[PDB]
């Protein structure tokens, strides 16, 4: 397929576009603030290997 | 809970075998299996005591 759209921004709250994508990171401690969401590592209970996401 | 953990691997030395002047199929394990070992590692020799 073909698709054509818009994205525009004028300034401040003029922001206009098809999909805001907009994402939430308000809360999170981030090592980077620009990479949008966090990782977290726990490690295993029985087995010691390390689990990260 | 916790744990230790360790990682190693142990071998033989060429030449160790002394008997020959080739390898068998030149690229050959470095460890310590019957056919490539036992009683064969010319670095050492073992003696049996008895009557002490």
């Amino acid at each position: 397929y073909v698709i054509v759209g818009v994205v525009e921004n004028i300034g401040e709250k003029e922001i206009v576009g098809s999909i805001f994508y907009a994402p939430y990171t308000e809360g999170l401690d981030l090592d980077d603030p620009e990479h949008v969401g966090a990782f977290k590592v726990v490690v295993d209970p029985e087995s010691l290997q390390p689990s990260i996401g | 809970v916790m744990g230790f953990k360790t990682r190693y691997g142990i071998g033989i030395n060429p030449f160790a075998e002394s008997a020959a002047q080739a390898p068998a199929s030149r690229i050959q394990s470095g460890m310590p299996s019957i056919l490539n070992s036992l009683g064969k590692n010319a670095y050492f020799r073992r003696v049996y005591v008895k009557g002490i």
